[PDB]
Parts: C-alpha cells; structure tokens; sequence
C-alpha cells in the first residue's frame, strides 16, 4: 500500500481530506464546515497573539485593548480580525445550520452528527460572549450582568449561583478575570468537539442536494473539493478583508468604545447581531423564568427536528410546500432579529410575539404537518387505486 | 496568458515550488511599490508630507 | 482493530451501494478541452433558469415578511409622532 | 419515518372517495410536477430515503434488472444535478412511468415487521 | 420613539477621508489640534493619545517636543524620598484638565465631560454627529421645550438637553496657517482631528486594505478558474444505459 | 455486537481503556503513562482555576500569586498542587522514560512511539519553564533571561531573535505577559501530542518485562490494569498530599518568594531539580555556542538509541552487562544533578565534565559496544562449533 | 474504513501470535479462594530473593557513584578551608 495510507498519522489525514469518498453532486453549500474550521483557526491564532498584550484586570482591561489598538504592531489588525471574524464565524455557522435544515441533514443516520453541532453552536455562543465581556466597554459590562443573571431564574439557589459566578457583589473584577480565563479554555473545547463532529460526519459521509444515496457515484475529496473549498475560502477572506480594513465597526456597537460603568446602563441596548433573534425571543415573554426557558428552548427545539420531520425523503429539494415554509422560517428568523434591534415599543412587541410563535411552530407544528401531507400528495399524485 | 509567451520559460511543466517563492519574493516588493505610489498620489496635497511642504515654523 | 459498527458507507470497492451493471461512462482530459469550457453565450440562459425555478419560493416569503415589516414600522413612527400621541395613550396602556 | 403502511391507509381512502379524489388528485398531480424530479430522470420510488432496515429488506428483494434500472437513474440524477442542469426534455421520466415499483416490498416488509413487533410483545390471558 | 428622544439624524457631509482610498487631511488635523488646544482642552481629557503620536502626522519632532514640555508630569523621587516634577517627554500622554472625576464635575455643574480620545467611535454617526452637535446649537429652545438651569438645546443630542453649552463662536481661535477661523471651519477640523484620535492607524489601514483586496480578489478569480479545470472531466462526464440480458 | 463497541465514541473508549489486549506479564513500571495522564489533568484543572485570579502584568504578577495564596479560597491548595504536581509530573516522566530505556521500549516497531515522547518531554520542559517565569520571583526573572538568551547562540540573527522574544530591551513586561499566554497554549499541545503518542502505543500495544511477544497471552485492560493503575494512582496522590500540605516548598527555591529584580542576580543560582542535570551539562562546556548545543544534544541523543542498541533482544532483563551500565547511566544522571546544585568550584567542574562524557558515551559508545559483545556471549555461551 | 497498515498486533481471535496447540489452562474464581491468598509466611522469603537477584546491579553502580561523590566533596571543603587555601591558589588558577 501507499505510505499516506499506511502511516499512523497520515492515514487519518488521507482518510478525511484526500481519499474521502464524497457524493459527486454536492454544491457550494457544503463548503461551510470547511469554512467553519477556517474561522475557528482564525479565532485561535489571532486570539493568542493578542492575549500576549492583554490584561484581564478590570482597570487595565478596557485600556489594554486600546493598547492592542494604538500600540502593538499590526495590533489593530489583530483586533478587527478577531472581532469581524467572530461575526463571519456566526454567519457561516447559520448558513451551515441552514443547509442542514433545508436538505434535511439532521435526519438519520446523521442525528448524532446533528446533535453535536447543536453543542458546538451552544459553545460558540458561550465562547463569543465571554470574548465580548473581555473588552469591558458598556455593552460588555451589561451583557455580562444579564447572562450571569439568567441563572437567578433557577429556583431557590439561583441568586447564589449568580453571586458565586460573579465572585462578589457585582460583575466586578473577579468576574472579567474569569471571563478571560474561560474565554481561553473554551475554544479548545469547540475544537475537541469539532473532532467528534467530524467523526460522526465520517462514518456516514456527507449527504447530497438530492437526498438520495451517495454510494453509486463517489469521488475523492482530493483534488476536487480541496480545490472547490479553496474558492469559498478566498471569497470568505475577501469579504472579511473588506470589513476588516474598510468597515471594522459596521458590525459592532459604539457603546463599547465607552468604558463600562456599573451604575449606568445605556439606553440603546442592542446586543450582537448573531444574538438578536434570541434577544427578541427572550423579550417576547412577559415572565422572567418562562422567558429564560423559552430563550434556551429556542435552540434546544432544534433537537426534535429529526422526529417531527415526518417525511419519507430527506430534502426540501423536491418539496414545494416544504421549501416555502422553510423560507418563511429563514425570514421569520431574520425579522425576529430586526425586532431585537427596535425598542420594546408597539406594534413591535406584538410582532415579536408572533414571530416567536412562528419560530417554534415551524419545528413543532408546520413541519410534521406539512411533511405528512406531503407524503400523501406523493402517493395519490400518481397511483391508480 | 499566451501559449507562446508561457511555454517559452516553462515548456510543458507548471511552476516549480522554488520559482514560486522567488516570484513571491519579487512580486511582494514590486507590488508594495506600485500600490504605495498610486495611493500617495491619489491623496496628493493631503499627506502630511505635502503639508510639511508649505507649512513653515 | 476491533469490530466496527455497520453503517451505510464503506470505502472504494465496498462503497455500500447496489451492484452496478449496464451503465458505461466516458470522459475526456481537462487538458483536452477549451479553456473556458462553455462561458457566457448559452451558459447564461441558465443564470435565469436557475433563477426562475426557485425565486418565488424566496420572494413570496420575503414579501410577506418585508411588507409586514414596513407596516408596523410605519405604524410605530405614527404613534410616536404628534399626529399620533392620541392613539398611543390608548394602544399603549 | 411516517409509515408507508400509514400512507397507504390515508392515500387509498382518498383515492376511493370520488368526493375526495376529485378535490385532492388535481393538486397532487400539480405537486408531483413542481417537485422537478422527473426532470432528473427520477422516478419517485428512487427518492425514498434508504438508510433504514425496511428499505434494505426492500432493495435486497427488488428484482435484479430492476435494481440496475434504479442505479442508472440515481447516477444520471447526480451527474446532471452536478452539471447544474436538467435533462434533455425527452429523457425525463414520463407520467406513466413514475410507477410505485418499490412500494410493494416496502409494504411487504413493513407488514412483516409490525407483525414481528406484535409477536415479540404478545401477552397472555389465562 | 419620539424624534425628540432620538435626536435629529446628522446629515452626510462630504469629508476629506470618506471613501476607500482616502487618507486624512493632515493639514486639517493640524488645525483641529489648535481648535482642540485653545478651546475644549479647558474641560476635556484626551488621555489615550501620546505626544509622540502627533509627530509625523500633525507636527514635526520639536513642534511636539515644545508642546510636550509645557506641562510638568510627576517624576521619580530624589535621594531623600520626596516628590518632584519635570517637563514632559514625547513618551507621554496629553494631560487632562482635571485632577480627578470630581473637579471635572465641580467645574461643570456636576457634568462629566467625556474624554475625547475615543469619541468618534463611541457615538453613532461619529464624524457627522460630532460636526453637527458642534454647529447645531440653535438660538432658542424650540416653542414649548422648557430647559433646565444650566443646560442647552441641541436637536442632534438625544432629548436636546445637553450639559455642554455652545463653544464655537467665529474666530475665537487664531488659525495659525491663516484660514477662515469660522465655526463651521473651526468645527470641521477638530472633528477631523478627533477622528484621527480614535482611529490613528487610519491611512495605513486603507493602504494595507488596498493590497489585501487586490491580491485576494485575484486569488478568488484565479481559484475559480483552477476549479473548473480540475472538475472539467467530471462536468463534461457523460453516461449511457444499456440493459443487460437476464441471466445471473 | 455490544453498544460500547458499536458507538462512534464509546468504541474508542473501549478499545483503549476497556477491551485493549495487554501483555499478561507487565508490572508496576507500566503504570507510569497512566500516572502521566493524571498529572497533565491535574496541571490543567488547577491551572485554569488559578488563572481566574492571576494577573500577568509585571507589577501585579508576583503579588497576584500571593493573592492566590493569601486570599482565594483554597487558593494556597491551588498553588502548592500546581507546583508540587509539576515536579511529580517530572519525576514520574523520568521513571516513565527510564522504564523505556531499561526494557528497551524505544526499540522497533515502537520508534515513533518513542520519538513522540521525546517531543512531549521537550514540550513539558518548555511548558513548566514558562509557568515558573509567571511567578516572577528572582529565580523566575533570571531563569527567563538565560533561556531567552540561549537564542543568541544562533549565528548572526541570534541577538535579534532574543530582542523580539523579549519584546524590548530586557525580560520586561511584554515578556511575562507572553510567557503567561504561551503557558496557556502549550499544555493543550502536550495533550494534542499525548494523543498521537497514545495512537502509536495503540497499533503495537505495550511491551513486557520479558521483551518477547505478547500475542500468546493477552488480557483486557478492564478490569485488571484499570484496577492495577488505581493502586499507583492513590499512592501517587498520597506522596503528593504529603508534600502539598506538609512540605510545600521542600522542592522550590526560596529565592522565588523574592520579587524579581532586573539589576541584581542572586548568588545562589540553583535551578529546578528536574532541570539540574541539564544545567550541569550546560556549564560543563567552556564555550557559549557549543555549550548550548550540547545541552540540547543531551535530549536529542535520545533519538539514536534505537540504532546504537545493537542487540538482538529487547530488554536489559536477561542482560547483566547491560543492567550494570544502565544503572551507571541512571546514577551518573543523578550525580550530574548533584553537580548542578554545587558552585562552579573544584573538583566539581571536572567531575561535571566527566559525567557529561559518561552521559553521551552511554548512548553513543557503551551501549552499541556492550550490546554487540552481548550478542557474542549469547552465541559461544552455548553452541558446539 | 480504508486499508490499515500491517503490524504485529491484532485484536482477539486474530491477535497475531502462532497457532496454539497442546497447552491446557486452569483457574479458579477469585471468590473461591482465601482472602489473603498467600501473605507473609513464605511469600516474604521472596522479598529477599526479589532483592538478592538484583541489588548488586544497583549497589555496585550506586557505590562507585556515591564514593566518587563523597571524595571531591571532601576535597572541596578542604581547598576552601584555612588548611587548604594553599592548594587552592595552585589548583584553581
Ligand atoms: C511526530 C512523528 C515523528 C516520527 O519520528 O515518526 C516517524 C514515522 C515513522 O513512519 P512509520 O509509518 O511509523 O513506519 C512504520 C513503523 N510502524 O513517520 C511519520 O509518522 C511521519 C508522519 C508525519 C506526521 C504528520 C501529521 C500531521
Ligand atoms: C455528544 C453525543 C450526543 C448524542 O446525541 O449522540 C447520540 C449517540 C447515538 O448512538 P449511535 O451509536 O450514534 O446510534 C447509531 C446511529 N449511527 O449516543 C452516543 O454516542 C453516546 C456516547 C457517549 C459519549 C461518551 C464519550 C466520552
Ligand atoms: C439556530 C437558529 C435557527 C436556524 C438558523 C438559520 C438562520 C437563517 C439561515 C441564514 C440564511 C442562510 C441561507 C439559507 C438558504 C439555504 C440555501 C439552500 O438551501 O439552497 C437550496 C435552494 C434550492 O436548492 P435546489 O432546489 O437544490 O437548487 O436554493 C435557493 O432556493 C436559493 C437560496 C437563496 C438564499
Ligand atoms: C532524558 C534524561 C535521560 C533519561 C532520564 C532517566 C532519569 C533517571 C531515571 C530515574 C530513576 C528511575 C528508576 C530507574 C530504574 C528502572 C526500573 C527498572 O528498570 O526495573 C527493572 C529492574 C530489574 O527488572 P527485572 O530484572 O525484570 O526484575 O528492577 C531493579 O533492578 C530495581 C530497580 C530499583 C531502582
Ligand atoms: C465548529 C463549527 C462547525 C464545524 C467546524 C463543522 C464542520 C462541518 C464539516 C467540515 C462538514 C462537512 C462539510 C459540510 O457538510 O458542510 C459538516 C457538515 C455537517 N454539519 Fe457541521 N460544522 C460545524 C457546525 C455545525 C453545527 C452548529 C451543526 C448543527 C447544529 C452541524 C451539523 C452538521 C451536519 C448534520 C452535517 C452533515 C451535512 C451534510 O450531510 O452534507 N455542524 N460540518
Ligand atoms: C471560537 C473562538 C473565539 C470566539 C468566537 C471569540 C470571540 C470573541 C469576541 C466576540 C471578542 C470581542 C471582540 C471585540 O469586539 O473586540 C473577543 C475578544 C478577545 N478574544 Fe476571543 N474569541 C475566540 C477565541 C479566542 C482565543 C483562542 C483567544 C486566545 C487568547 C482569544 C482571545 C481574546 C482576547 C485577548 C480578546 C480581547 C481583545 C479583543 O476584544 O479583540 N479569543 N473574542
Ligand atoms: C472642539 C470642542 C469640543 C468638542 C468637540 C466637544 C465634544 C463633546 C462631546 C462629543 C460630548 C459628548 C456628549 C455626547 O455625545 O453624548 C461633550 C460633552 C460635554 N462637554 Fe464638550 N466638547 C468641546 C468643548 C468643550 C468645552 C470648551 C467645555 C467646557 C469648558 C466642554 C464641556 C463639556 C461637558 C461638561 C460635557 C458633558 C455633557 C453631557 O454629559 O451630556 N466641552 N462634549
Ligand atoms: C505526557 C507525557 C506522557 C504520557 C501521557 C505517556 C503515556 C503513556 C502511556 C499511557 C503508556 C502506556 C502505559 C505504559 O506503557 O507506561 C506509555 C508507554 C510508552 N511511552 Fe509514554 N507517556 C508520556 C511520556 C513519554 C515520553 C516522555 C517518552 C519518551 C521520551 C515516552 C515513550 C513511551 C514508550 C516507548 C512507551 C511504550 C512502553 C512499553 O512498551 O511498555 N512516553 N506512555
Ligand atoms: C503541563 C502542564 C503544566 C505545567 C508542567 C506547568 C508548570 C508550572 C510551574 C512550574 C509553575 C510555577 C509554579 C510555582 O512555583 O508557583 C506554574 C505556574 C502557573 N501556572 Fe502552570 N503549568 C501547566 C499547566 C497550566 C495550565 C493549563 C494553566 C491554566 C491557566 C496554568 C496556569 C498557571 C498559573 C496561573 C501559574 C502562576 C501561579 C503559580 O505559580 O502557582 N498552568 N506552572
Ligand atoms: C464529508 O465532506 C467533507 C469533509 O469531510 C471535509 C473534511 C471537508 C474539508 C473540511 C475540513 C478539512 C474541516 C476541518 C476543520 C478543522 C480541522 C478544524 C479544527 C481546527 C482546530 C482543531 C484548531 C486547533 C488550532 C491550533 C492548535 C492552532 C493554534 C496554534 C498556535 C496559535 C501557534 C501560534 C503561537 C505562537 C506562539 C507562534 C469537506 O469539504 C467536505 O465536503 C465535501
Ligand atoms: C497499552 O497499555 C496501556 C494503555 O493503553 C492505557 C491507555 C493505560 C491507561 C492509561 C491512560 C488511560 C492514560 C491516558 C492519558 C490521557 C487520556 C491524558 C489526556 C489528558 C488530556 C488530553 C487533558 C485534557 C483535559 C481537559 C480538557 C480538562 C480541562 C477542563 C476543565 C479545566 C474544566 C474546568 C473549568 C471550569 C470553568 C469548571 C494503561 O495503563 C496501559 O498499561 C497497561
Ligand atoms: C499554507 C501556506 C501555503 C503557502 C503557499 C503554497 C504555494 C504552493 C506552491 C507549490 C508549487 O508546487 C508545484 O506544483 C506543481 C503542480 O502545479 C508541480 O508540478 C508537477 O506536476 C505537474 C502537473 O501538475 C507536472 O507538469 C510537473 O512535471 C510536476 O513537477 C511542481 O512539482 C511543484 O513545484
Ligand atoms: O440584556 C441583554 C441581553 O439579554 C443580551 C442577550 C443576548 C442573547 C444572549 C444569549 C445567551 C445564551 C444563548 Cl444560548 C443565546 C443568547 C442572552 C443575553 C445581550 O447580549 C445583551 C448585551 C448587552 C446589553 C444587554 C444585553
Ligand atoms: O542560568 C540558569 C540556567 O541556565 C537555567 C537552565 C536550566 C535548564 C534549562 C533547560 C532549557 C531547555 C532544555 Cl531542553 C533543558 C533545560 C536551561 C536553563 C535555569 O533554569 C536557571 C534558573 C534560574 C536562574 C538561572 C538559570
């Protein structure tokens, strides 16, 4: 046999990147996990290189990032890349999760594959949040107050958890310092997890924009997709270059160049964009405990998707009624996001409420309904009697 | 790109890893040459160099 | 190597699929073709077909959503205007 | 995993009622057109997801030359799909073709399974 | 939200630097520093900007050495263990008017004048909103708007009630180069100077940005080409079906 | 099949920890890699938990560790465990590397297995050094000066490398801050590497205190060795408990409770014990460039060991002449260490020099010689003619 | 699963070894024995045999090394004493 196959190390390399048998028919949507791994690497490199000049003490914190900006050589490039990149991470990840809904990847044998990505997505929100709390601007100190406070929602012990988790009376110094340390830790957990995610992916191989079996027309990832993936890569960097050098804050909130202040919340509380649709869902609920629950449920519900999909085929591709609502879902989700940016004013609150309903109803109601109907259209739409 | 003008240098083989790196090395100076020029010109009058010119103290 | 759990994929020569007979494939070296295989000309009559075949499934839902957006948007600018403060004191409490 | 045995129940009923049948089937016909799939040489029984035991009882059972048929279509599908095109209009599967070639076995096997399920939990009254 | 709580949207003035290819107007920056020095320094810290950082941008080495030493920073104790001052060095950060948060407020009816070093990013609209709040102090607080004791009106601030009185009044600064020391020319500059202050990297940042894109674009198009080549066999690949005599 | 075998995740778990076929005959020496993985886990847990209260600014640095000592709850337990543990890590690792020499594990097919551990050992020294530089006591600031300065030994560029690597004129602030950040990074690299190390181990399985083939009498790691390994584990913790609560500094240098001072090197420069034998070797060479080289060579030379072992059997077990020098080697190595503690006085320097010779001569000279002889004793010591 | 590279280990039922015939093993449940199988008594006559069989291979080298240690140690204390400063001025420069 060849060496790359024989070696203990290069055999993995080969079997996941060179000799892997992919469906012949998969399109640029599938380039997302590739581009996902690329962000995680951009996050970790630029992060470490920045940490070398960062101080996580509540005083020096806000300034030290300005330090990285004003002083460290290419340091501004370090920051704008870390930050803009986190966003592109989140876009690309949504598009990756989109693709999985639309073509019904979440669907057996790929459940575990799917489920793990739900864990990753959770860890990426956890990660990026902490990285935000580390700037220690305004949005940071108050972001960090609310997330710490989601835990009060926990019966009885809830306040104490928060106190613990704070290391004192308020989001104070023992807080930003642990938020820095936990920001270091976690990305390795994502990477740990990306590995099991890629292991699940591996034992079943990728699906296709046809939701039929691949096993009749496979081709090897090298050199097609290696080269295919290289196209999305450069394109990815281009738009990222565009933001990073020309629009470095066309994606951030100006309230964050203001040093955090524990006595005075601002009056424009727009949180991060990739977070907005959840902010919306959270607000939509006039009850504290329930509101929290429903925010978390907005992500968990993603785990029922392989049961509620009642269909007999994987893929909206040959699915008109499925396509249609699938884009109501996408578009709801964006609206939900617009709702997050606007004030708790009218009719916005009530619009927010309706989208939220539409949201969970799509997994829990529309989908199993539609898909069951769609089975029956597929029967009577041909056969004799 | 013309089949004559290429094949002259490289006959019927690609570029070779080292020739690449060589070009890279050259390109990188030739580029940062051009682009830094076109930019200092495009912003003529505006540069502190152009302003250092008139202004005296 | 212990036993592995059965799946629905194998590697080449045991890929997993059914036992092919009858098909006959033909291809030609990537060297042996026009650089720019088929660009512009009739390759673009499809950049409007790959469009047509789907656009409705996006536009229709985008529409529903963008008009619903504009509506309450307008409606909000109103009740927070002079001409609106009336309806406000009512709708809002 | 909505069951075929279950789609049979519902879709047979609708097919029988001259009331229902006249209402539904026009749409259903309109549906299995808008799907696009007969334009990639695909019969509908091709589309059925296979990664489950029943379909693998149902393909092991499917007559030889029938599987060679499936095969060619499934490859023709992928091939075309990747060319980002639709087949020559006269290569499309025609409305009379889209026949449930597989569905007996799926049903044959579903039946067989539900039976064994039952016969594994069959209780006793004394 | 009432258009009064929001503040009026500052308009799209056409700045020297707006655009993908535009360095600051360093001459303009030079003016803003004077407009800074003579006017707003009275109240406003600019603490994250260092004397040296001016050199090569708005001034020349001594020009900034001069400014630098006009102030006595703290300096390491003598052999006895007793304080001392010393002039500044280029290594220093331009000192705030006040000795702490309190005296800043004492001197302003209890208002805390924002450090300006980061102002052009710590506000929406930024360059525009800075210009507009400075050239937008209208004569009287609009019919009906009742203004508190020691507070002014501005449409561009939220809810108009700004604790900063107007400060640009034509010519109060003697423009050293000899330009119309107006208020819309006194202002347009401190803005362009304050822009720099929050984004010093600026001209390089678009410079490098230029290179990044030109190279990266080319790679994109280059990558594409390559792809169709390596795919060329699979794309133009063509199958045929011939059913086979039933015997197996 | 069973589930633990079938699952994508539990199958690894099973095949490396439950169902793994071990030689029936292996003894408590083999419990070292197990106990090795345990330290790495103790290092990483206690480290992170401490980092939450650590500041890597050259001012707050020395104090913040005192902070962890005087203030953080159980914080002293956090420190004494981190520090004493690093030592036990190094002991256990030497004993693990010992075992590999004695039974000739380094020996084909296990070369890569062996080689990788040489990389790990390197990364563990790199890691622990940085963690020391992070206390910022006296030994820290001067340790960090010399290691940074080993790079000057590099022709031409060498000084600049050092300047870079310093981020300024001296081991200053941009230094302790990068030394903290690199201290975070690297342990994940060890763990990364421990995985390839365990992969090599896996495809050949462990050897035996008999240096013959295992494949005739294997038994499964669960439940024998899982339980066997549990004995060394507790014992390990016991001695570690002993140091940690009763002898917390019976292993550290008092010069390190003194805040680092860049103008004044102490006059008792004893470096860490697990490091001493190299300090010795370094000093033994009155030339700068050569001395450096020889220090590094003291570790690299470990890679020739599978070529210079000329024998026909793996293992000193049936090897009298081999055993003998093997313990000269061990004992030299300890002496070399004693030499590191004493001043560059006489006869110590000349003793140092001789040990150093003995050291490399053992790999390069004694071993291939002895082993070739030992082949020939094995022939004539039986056969007729 | 692609091809794997051959080694000298396999898993149970294909462990790799030669084809066993003739041996016959016997064992008895860990329940079915004296708690404290064989402790003290004659199990310690070996804690002196497992010692004897080896000690020389450690002691001899430890010896060589510990006496060499003590020697120059003594020798150092000397040349840095009063009685020694002589030899020092000579040996040391
Ligand atoms: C770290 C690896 C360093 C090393 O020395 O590995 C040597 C390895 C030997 O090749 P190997 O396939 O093991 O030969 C048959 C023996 N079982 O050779 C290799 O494993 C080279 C593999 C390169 C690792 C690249 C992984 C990314
Ligand atoms: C994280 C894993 C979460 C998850 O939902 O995985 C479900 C997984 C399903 O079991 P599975 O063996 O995949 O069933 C056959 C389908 N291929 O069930 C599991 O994989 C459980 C494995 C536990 C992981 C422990 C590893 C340490
Ligand atoms: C976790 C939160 C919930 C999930 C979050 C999802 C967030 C929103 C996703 C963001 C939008 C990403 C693009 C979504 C469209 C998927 C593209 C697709 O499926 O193409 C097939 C779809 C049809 O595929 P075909 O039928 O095989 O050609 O392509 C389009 O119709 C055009 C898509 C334009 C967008
Ligand atoms: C990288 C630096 C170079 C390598 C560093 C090595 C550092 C010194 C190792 C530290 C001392 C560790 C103990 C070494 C003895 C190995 C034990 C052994 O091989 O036992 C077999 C050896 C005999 O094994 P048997 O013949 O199979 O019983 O056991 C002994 O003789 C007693 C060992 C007492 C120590
Ligand atoms: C660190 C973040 C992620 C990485 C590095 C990653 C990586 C990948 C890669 C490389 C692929 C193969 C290429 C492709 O099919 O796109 C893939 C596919 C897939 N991913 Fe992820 N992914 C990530 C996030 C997620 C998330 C957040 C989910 C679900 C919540 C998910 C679920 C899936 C599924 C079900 C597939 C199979 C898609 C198919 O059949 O084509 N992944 N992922
Ligand atoms: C999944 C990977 C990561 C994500 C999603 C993430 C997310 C973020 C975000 C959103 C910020 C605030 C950026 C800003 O607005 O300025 C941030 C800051 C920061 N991150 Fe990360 N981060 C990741 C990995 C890392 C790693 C591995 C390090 C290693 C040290 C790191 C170090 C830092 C530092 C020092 C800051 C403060 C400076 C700055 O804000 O730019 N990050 N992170
Ligand atoms: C070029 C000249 C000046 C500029 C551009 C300037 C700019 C600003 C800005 C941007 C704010 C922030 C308010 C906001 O946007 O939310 C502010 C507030 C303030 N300024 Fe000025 N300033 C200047 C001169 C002065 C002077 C000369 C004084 C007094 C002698 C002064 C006293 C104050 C005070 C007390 C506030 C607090 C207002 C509040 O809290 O709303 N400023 N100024
Ligand atoms: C992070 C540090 C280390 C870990 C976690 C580790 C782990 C292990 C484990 C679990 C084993 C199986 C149990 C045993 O045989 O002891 C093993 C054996 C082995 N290790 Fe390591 N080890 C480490 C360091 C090293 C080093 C530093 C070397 C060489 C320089 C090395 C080379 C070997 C070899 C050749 C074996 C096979 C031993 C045999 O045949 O029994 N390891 N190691
Ligand atoms: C291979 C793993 C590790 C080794 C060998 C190691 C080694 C060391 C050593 C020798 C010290 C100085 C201890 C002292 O004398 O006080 C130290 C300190 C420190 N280490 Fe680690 N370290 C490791 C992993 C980690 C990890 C994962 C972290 C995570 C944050 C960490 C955080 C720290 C901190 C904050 C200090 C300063 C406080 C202290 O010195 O006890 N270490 N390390
Ligand atoms: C089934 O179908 C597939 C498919 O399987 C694959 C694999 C790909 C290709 C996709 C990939 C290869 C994605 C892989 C993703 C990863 C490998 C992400 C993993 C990344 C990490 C684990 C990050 C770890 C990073 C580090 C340790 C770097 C940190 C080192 C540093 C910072 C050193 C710098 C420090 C100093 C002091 C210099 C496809 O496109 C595809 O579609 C057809
Ligand atoms: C061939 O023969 C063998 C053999 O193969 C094995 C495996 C063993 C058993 C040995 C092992 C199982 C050793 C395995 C070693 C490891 C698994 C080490 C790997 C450790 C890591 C990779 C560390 C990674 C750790 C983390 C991610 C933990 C960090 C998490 C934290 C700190 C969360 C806490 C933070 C907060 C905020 C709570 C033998 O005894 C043996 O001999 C017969
Ligand atoms: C991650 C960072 C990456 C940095 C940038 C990487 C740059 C890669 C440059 C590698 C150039 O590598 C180059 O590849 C070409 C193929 O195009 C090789 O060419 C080889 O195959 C070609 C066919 O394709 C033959 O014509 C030729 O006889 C043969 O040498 C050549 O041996 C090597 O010189
Ligand atoms: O009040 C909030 C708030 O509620 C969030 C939200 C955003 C979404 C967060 C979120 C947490 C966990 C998950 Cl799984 C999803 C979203 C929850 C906090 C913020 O991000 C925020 C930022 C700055 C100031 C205030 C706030
Ligand atoms: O002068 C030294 C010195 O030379 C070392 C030595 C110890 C061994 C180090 C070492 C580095 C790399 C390797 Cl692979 C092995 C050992 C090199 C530095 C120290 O650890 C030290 C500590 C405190 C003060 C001074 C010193």
């Amino acid at each position: 046999m060849a060496f790359r196959k024989s070696n203990v190390y290069l055999s993995l390399v080969n079997s996941y990147i060179i000799d892997s048998p992919q469906p012949s028919s998969i399109n640029y949507w599938w380039n997302m996990g590739s581009l996902l791994g690329l962000c995680l690497v951009i996050q970790i490199v630029t992060g470490i290189f920045m940490a070398m000049h960062y101080s996580s003490n509540i005083e020096l914190a806000f300034s030290s990032v300005e330090h990285i900006m004003r002083d460290v050589h290419n340091g501004y490039i370090l920051r704008y890349l870390h930050a803009n990149g986190a966003s592109f991470f989140f876009m690309v990840m949504f598009m990756h999760m989109a693709k999985g809904l639309y073509y019904g990847s979440y669907r057996s044998p790929r459940v575990t594959l799917w489920n793990v990505g739900v864990i990753i997505f959770i860890l990426t929100i956890a990660t990026a949040f902490l990285g935000y709390c580390c700037v220690y601007g305004q949005m940071s100190h108050w972001g960090a107050t609310v997330i710490t406070n989601l835990f009060s929602a926990i019966p009885f012990v809830g306040n104490d958890i928060v106190s613990w988790l704070w290391g004192g009376f308020s989001v104070s110094n023992p807080t930003i310092q642990r938020f820095f340390a936990l920001h270091y830790l976690v990305p390795f957990i994502i990477a740990a997890m990306v590995i099991m995610h890629l292991m699940a992916l591996h034992i079943h191989g990728s699906s296709n924009p046809l939701g039929i079996t691949g096993n009749l027309d496979r081709i090897p990832m090298h050199s097609y997709f290696i080269f295919k993936d290289l196209v999305t890569v450069f394109l990815f960097m281009l738009i990222l270059a565009l933001f990073v050098f020309y629009s470095p804050n066309t994606l951030g909130h100006p309230d964050n160049y203001i040093p955090g202040n524990p006595l005075v919340t601002p009056a424009s509380i727009v949180p991060e964009w990739y977070l907005l649709p959840f902010y919306a869902i959270l607000r939509s609920i006039p009850d504290k405990l329930l509101g929290v629950i429903t925010m978390f449920a907005a992500i968990l519900v993603l785990l029922v998707l392989p049961f509620t999909d009642r269909s007999v085929v994987r893929g909206n591709t040959f699915k008109v009624l499925s396509k249609f609502f699938f884009f109501i879902f996408v578009f709801n989700f964006v609206l939900l996001g617009q709702i997050g940016a606007c004030h708790v004013e009218v009719p916005y609150v009530l619009m927010g409420q309706i989208a939220t309903f539409i949201y969970f109803a799509y997994f829990l109601i529309i989908v199993p309904v539609i898909s069951t109907i769609e089975n029956v259209l597929f029967y009577i739409g041909r056969v004799n009697k | 790109s013309f089949s004559s003008l290429y094949k002259t240098f490289f006959k019927r083989n690609a570029v070779f890893v080292g020739t690449i790196f060589a070009g890279a090395f050259v390109f990188q100076t030739v580029f940062d040459t051009a682009i830094t020029s076109w930019y200092e010109n495009h912003n003529k009058g505006k540069l502190w160099k152009d302003v250092k010119a008139r202004i005296a103290a | 190597g212990p036993p592995s759990g059965k799946t629905y994929m194998g590697w080449w020569g045991h890929m997993g699929g059914p036992k092919q007979k009858g098909i006959t494939s033909y291809a030609v070296s990537p060297y042996a073709q026009k650089p720019l295989q088929g660009i512009f000309h009739n390759a673009v009559f499809n950049s409007f077909r790959r469009f047509k075949s789907q656009f409705l499934y996006v536009l229709i839902p985008a529409g529903i959503y963008w008009y619903w957006w504009k509506n309450g948007n307008e409606y909000n600018e109103f009740l927070y205007s002079k001409a609106g403060r009336e309806e406000l004191e009512r709708v809002n409490v | 995993p909505q069951s075929f045995t279950s789609i049979a129940r519902i879709g047979d009923y609708i097919l029988k009622s001259p009331v229902l049948s006249k209402l539904c089937v026009p749409v259903a016909n309109q549906f299995i057109n808008l799907a696009g799939y007969k334009k990639l040489g695909l019969k509908f029984d091709d589309l059925i997801a296979e990664e489950n035991p029943i379909m693998q009882t149902a393909l092991r059972r499917l007559p030889e030359d029938e599987s060679y048929a499936r095969a060619y279509r499934i490859i023709r599908a992928h091939q075309t799909e990747l060319t980002h095109h639709l087949l020559p209009r006269n290569e499309w599967i025609k409305a009379q073709e889209d026949v449930p070639y597989l569905l007996p076995y799926i049903l044959e096997a579903e039946a067989a399974a539900k039976e064994k399920d039952e016969l594994d939990n069959i209780e006793v009254s004394k | 939200m009432t258009a009064a709580e929001h503040g009026l949207h500052a308009p799209a003035y056409a700045w020297s630097h707006n655009g993908p290819f535009e360095t600051f107007d360093h001459a303009s920056i030079r003016r803003g520093y004077q407009v800074y020095r003579e006017v707003c320094a009275a109240c406003h810290s600019l603490d994250r900007v260092a004397w040296r950082t001016l050199v090569g941008v708005s001034h020349t080495n001594e020009e900034v050495r001069n400014m630098a030493e006009e102030f006595e920073y703290d300096d390491e104790p003598d052999e006895q263990g007793n304080p001392k001052k010393r002039p500044g060095k280029l290594s220093d950060y331009i000192p705030g008017p006040y000795p702490n948060e309190q005296a800043a407020r004492a001197a302003n009816q209890g208002a805390l004048p924002p450090d300006l070093s980061l102002i052009v990013k710590a506000r929406h609209g930024g360059c525009d909103y800075i210009f507009s709040l400075l050239t937008g102090y209208p004569d009287e607080p609009p019919a009906g708007v009742a203004l508190p004791p020691g507070s002014n009106y501005n449409p561009y601030f939220p809810g108009g009630s700004i604790a900063m009185a107007r400060v640009l009044f034509d010519d109060m600064v003697e423009y050293e180069d000899g330009t119309p020391a107006t208020t819309s020319q006194m202002a347009k500059d401190v803005t362009t100077f304050l822009n720099w202050c929050a984004e010093p990297e600026h001209d390089e940042r678009k410079r490098l940005g230029l290179k990044t894109v030109i190279i990266l674009s080319s790679l994109y198009l280059l990558s594409i080409w390559v792809k169709k080549f390596k795919w060329a066999g699979i794309k133009t690949r063509k199958f045929v079906f011939n059913p086979p005599k039933p015997r197996k």
